RNA sequence: GCUGCAGUUAAAAAGCUCGUAGUUGGAUCUUGUGGAGGGUUCCCCGCCCCUUGCCUCUCGGCGCCGGCCCGAAGCGUUUACUUUGAAAAAAU
RNA sequence: UUUUCGGAACUGAGGCCAUGAUUAAGAGGGACGGCCGGGGGCAUUCGUAUUGCGCCGCUAGAGGUGAAAUUCUUGGACCGGCGCAAGACGGACCAGAGCGAAAGCAUUUGCCAAGAAUGUUUUCAUUAAUCAAGAACGAAAGUCGGAGGUUCGAAGACGAUCAGAUACCGUCGUAGUUCCGACCAUAAACGAUGCCGACUGGCGAUGCGGCGGCGUUAUUCCCAUGACCCGCCGGGCAGCUUC
């Protein structure tokens, strides 16, 4: 059965980007998916997006610009502390110059570079580059 | 499907072709209609996929028979859909 | 997919987006409740009341005319039964196969299908016992089962 | 082996199989006929089996699969036998099954919602059968022997509906049962000049004069009694397309059964033409039918001016065959309808009620 | 082989189905204008509807010409998580 | 000594709150409707054929092999005809077709209980997925106790072949092969490929249910419905093609 909705949303975008398609449809929608998409959009990796109301959790249509190399999920939501975050970005990123880990923290869902300014740890959600 | 068709504006002939649960937003294919018969003329309401053998207020023995799809009327004077 | 078969068919209802009552409907909330109270005296279960009302009257969804689901409407007048709809129909099915096997002990398919019904009775009673619809001491028994539906 | 297997479960197990595709159609009559036959026993066979005596005659009409087809003569015989077999039991006792409760003998069928309106099923079962006799008479060639052999039932429908007077319990005679004496006049409103004088010029003093005879010798006086008494009760219905129709049959009484003036009287009191132009074609039949008699009776009195004044309206076009409902699908370059034609072929008057067109044109 | 292996043919998926413990489990329930540090909207005060969410005492100092105010306390449905204090032999 | 007044608790009438139920899953269960299939159990019924027996016809061979021989036959084999008996099996139609958890499942008709998919503006409302322990079913061969015994045939007795032939080829034949009641738990038990869920090209067919449509054909005179033809949607056993 469907054990996790965020893993479907990112696998569906990742298969559409590799085929060269200009749009994709995500279903079901969730509060976690809308907050994750917003972090990719603010850094310039995807275009703007629209939500459809249907009285059953809803759907999203997203616009693609061709810049995204990958996006993905770490399935157990492991806890991270500021001293251990270096080991995770050494494992998951392609260079020290670009790409982002996404964390959930009591100050909000955010970019791993913002978590250092806000002096906060959290749980891992995923990444993009 | 080409590489660039937009997903937010399907034409009504693209939407009417596909299954009721797989449309952009869901909608039934069934409907309500008003039905009338000879000999007694009090008009009555029926559902197009009925399971019941309907008897009218005019007390005729069968208004319609049930079936594996739409129910069939006993040559009644109306099959007119209600608009909403 | 189905819980005890290899099939994975898709058939189900699909409600419209618009929850409102239509302007042509002549019925009103308390007259719909009285029709529900009359149909309950005939021994009709909640699933049968909704098809009689959909087929022969204007009400497509009783919950949209009257603000309540129809098992609640019967319970608030004490008209609803004690043993619920689906658990009654599952127990009624298991006693029919047991009346077959007493004279047809070679029917090894009927022996196999009885394991798949009684394990589906156990799964549904375990759910109702945690939500206080049934006593904690409630138990299905192969000797007692005929007395549950009399 | 036991009475309450028979009168409840052995009934309801078959009586629900009315319209389903898996139905035997013949056995729905015959197994109710067995339940009426297996009725020798006390506290059943004098009484409550009347429920199956109702539901069996309801089941006779449905052997014919659809409403537009006519009943076959070989089954139609049983309807005229079995409606009388029901009515002749209404003589025996003043007390009710299949309606109100008065005595509680081994049944309680008064659990029905507003249960007295079940008793009106006797009226609908005869009204549903009077209308079906017209469907027999439209569907045999009038130029043949079979038509005259089927007119031999036109007295028998009257012999049934005339019985709905001496044996009647509804609320007295004045709630809504009065339908049966509009159905009464629908077999006398047309009856012609020779027949209307059978007690008046054919020997009036020679016939028998007891109360047994005087019920018939009232003749056309019943056709003014049933013009006047129940207008107050027919004023119950708001349906203009039923309310207006009666007067245009009633004038046809006076026009043949009395003086020509008494027909123009009830017409020019009533001013119905603009109303029947709002009403539907099967009411308009009576307006055009009656207005031509107001002209034919003017010629029969010799007043050639008022004969011309009345007849010229119908004679303003070659429409008389389409006003009878029997027009050709083509007879010029005009005719282009086909969806509506089969509705009017179902909605026209039978042969023997036609007034002759060579006579009309000569007059 | 947790990060990080493999199971059509090289070694390897129980003949098949049910099922208690174990592991895993769908959507949903409060936001934008104003000021400081910084930018050209967002992180601290105070607000559309609630900003410690309530509350009114009494043993106990404050502000002023008794009464009314502002720091404790009852405490915010219970935990994991995270960030910060305290307290932990030396040698290595 | 008694009230007052505070603390604890059983209990009655009464007006206030917008007085209190999130949705309805392209998750699952249950009802309902018309169909569908070599799916299972019990009874019933038909067809030739193979072997045996009775009676009639005619004359010298018949069987079997790469070639032979064992075997059968003038109280008559093989061949032709008519009729009777017993036990086993369901050809052709029969297909990359259907049904079942798998093992497996094909003459007629009736009876008993069960089921997938589809249709649905029915109902409950998270009841679910996968599984140590434990449990049901499980080809053929084999073991124990009854009944039957047509055909075929491990062991065995013989004829050939050959250096030998305890084999391949031929004639005969025990156990078994069929039914009833208990055991047994294995297989190249195979798609040599766990189950549940999401996404990613094109094309023509095929079985089941539903939806739409111009004609042809059948029954009654239309209508409805069956056989055919042109499209669409579910879910099924498969095929061709592509950087």
């Amino acid at each position: 059965v469907r054990m996790n909705v965020l893993a479907d949303a990112l696998k569906s975008i990742n298969n559409a980007e590799k085929r060269g398609k200009r749009q994709v449809l995500i279903r079901p929608c969730s509060k976690v998916i809308v907050r994750f998409l917003t972090v990719m959009m603010k850094h310039g990796y995807i275009g703007e997006f629209e939500i459809i109301d249907d009285h059953r959790a809803g759907k999203i249509v997203v616009n693609l610009t061709g810049r995204l190399n990958k996006c993905g999920v770490i399935s157990p939501r492991f806890d991270v502390q500021l001293k251990d975050l270096e080991k995770w970005q050494n494992n998951l990123l392609p260079s020290r110059q670009f790409g982002f880990i996404v964390l959930t923290t009591s100050a909000g869902i955010m970019d791993h570079e913002e978590a250092r300014r806000k002096h906060t740890g959290g749980k891992i959600l995923g990444f993009f580059f | 499907m080409p590489l660039a068709k937009d997903l937010l504006h399907p034409s009504p002939e693209e939407e009417k072709r596909k299954h009721k649960k797989k449309r952009l937003v869901q909608s039934p294919n069934s409907y309500f209609m008003d039905v009338k018969c000879p000999g007694c003329y009090k008009i009555t309401t029926v559902f197009s996929h009925a399971q019941t053998v309907v008897l009218c207020v005019g007390c005729s023995t069968v208004l319609c028979q049930p079936t594996g799809g739409k129910a069939r009327l006993t040559e009644g004077c109306s099959f007119r859909r209600k608009q909403h | 997919g189905r819980m005890h078969a290899p099939g994975k068919g898709l058939s189900q209802s699909a409600l419209p987006y618009r929850r409102s009552v239509p302007t042509w409907l002549k019925l009103t909330s308390d007259d719909v409740k009285e029709q529900i109270y009359k149909l309950a005296k005939k021994g009709l279960t909640p699933s049968q009341i909704g098809v009689i009302l959909r087929d022969s009257h204007g009400v497509a969804q009783v919950r949209f005319v009257t603000g309540n689901k129809i098992l609640r409407i019967l319970k608030s007048k004490g008209l609803a039964p004690d043993l619920p709809e689906d658990l009654y129909h599952l127990i009624k099915k298991a006693v029919a196969v047991r009346k077959h096997l007493e004279r047809n002990r070679k029917d090894k398919d009927a022996k196999f299908r009885l394991i798949l019904i009684e394990s589906r009775i156990h799964r549904l009673a375990r759910y109702y016992k945690t939500k206080r619809v049934l006593p904690p001491n409630w138990k299905y028994e192969s000797s007692t089962a005929s007395a549950l539906v009399a | 082996e036991i009475t309450h297997a028979v009168v409840i479960k052995k009934l309801n197990e078959i009586l629900q199989a009315r319209g389903k595709k898996g139905t035997d159609r013949a056995a729905q009559i015959e197994l109710l006929q067995l339940l009426v036959q297996i009725a020798s026993e006390n506290n059943l066979g004098e009484g409550v089996i009347v429920k199956i005596k109702f539901n069996i005659i309801a089941s006779l009409y449905d052997y014919n699969p659809n409403l537009a087809t006519y009943m076959k003569p070989e089954m139609w015989q049983k309807c005229l036998d079995c409606i009388n077999e029901l009515m002749d039991i209404l003589f025996a006792n003043p007390n009710i099954f299949v309606g109100e409760n008065i005595l509680e003998e081994s049944e309680n069928l008064q659990n029905v919602d507003q249960p007295l309106r079940v008793r009106g099923c006797i009226l609908t079962l005869v009204e549903r059968m009077d209308e079906e006799f017209t469907k027999i008479m439209q569907n045999t060639d009038p130029h043949s022997q079979e038509y005259v052999e089927h007119l031999k039932d036109e007295a028998q429908v009257c012999a049934i509906i005339e019985r709905v007077q001496r044996y009647l319990e509804e609320k007295g005679t004045t709630e809504e049962i009065c339908r049966v004496y509009l159905r009464r006049i629908l077999h006398t409103y047309y009856k012609f000049d020779y027949k209307a004088h059978q007690r008046q010029l054919t020997p009036p003093e020679g016939s028998s004069k007891s109360e047994q005879d005087q019920a018939e010798n009232e003749g056309e006086d019943s056709a003014v009694l049933m013009e006047r008494l129940c207008k107050y009760i027919y004023a119950k219905d708001r349906t203009d397309r039923i309310r207006t129709c009666a007067i245009l049959c009633h004038i046809y009484h006076h026009a043949l059964h009395s003086r020509w003036y008494q027909a123009r009287d009830l017409m020019l009191m009533s001013h119905l033409q603009d109303n029947i132009q709002h009403a539907d074609p099967p009411v308009q039949i009576l307006y055009n039918r009656t207005m031509v008699q107001l002209g034919i009776c003017a010629f029969r009195q010799g007043l050639t001016k008022d004969a011309h004044n009345a007849l010229l309206d119908i004679q303003s076009s070659g429409r008389a065959k389409e006003l009878l409902g029997q027009g050709l699908l083509l007879r010029s370059l005009q005719e282009r309808n086909q969806e509506q034609e089969k509705v009017e072929r179902r909605r026209q008057v039978p042969f023997h009620l036609h007034i002759n067109l060579e006579l009309l044109e000569c007059v």
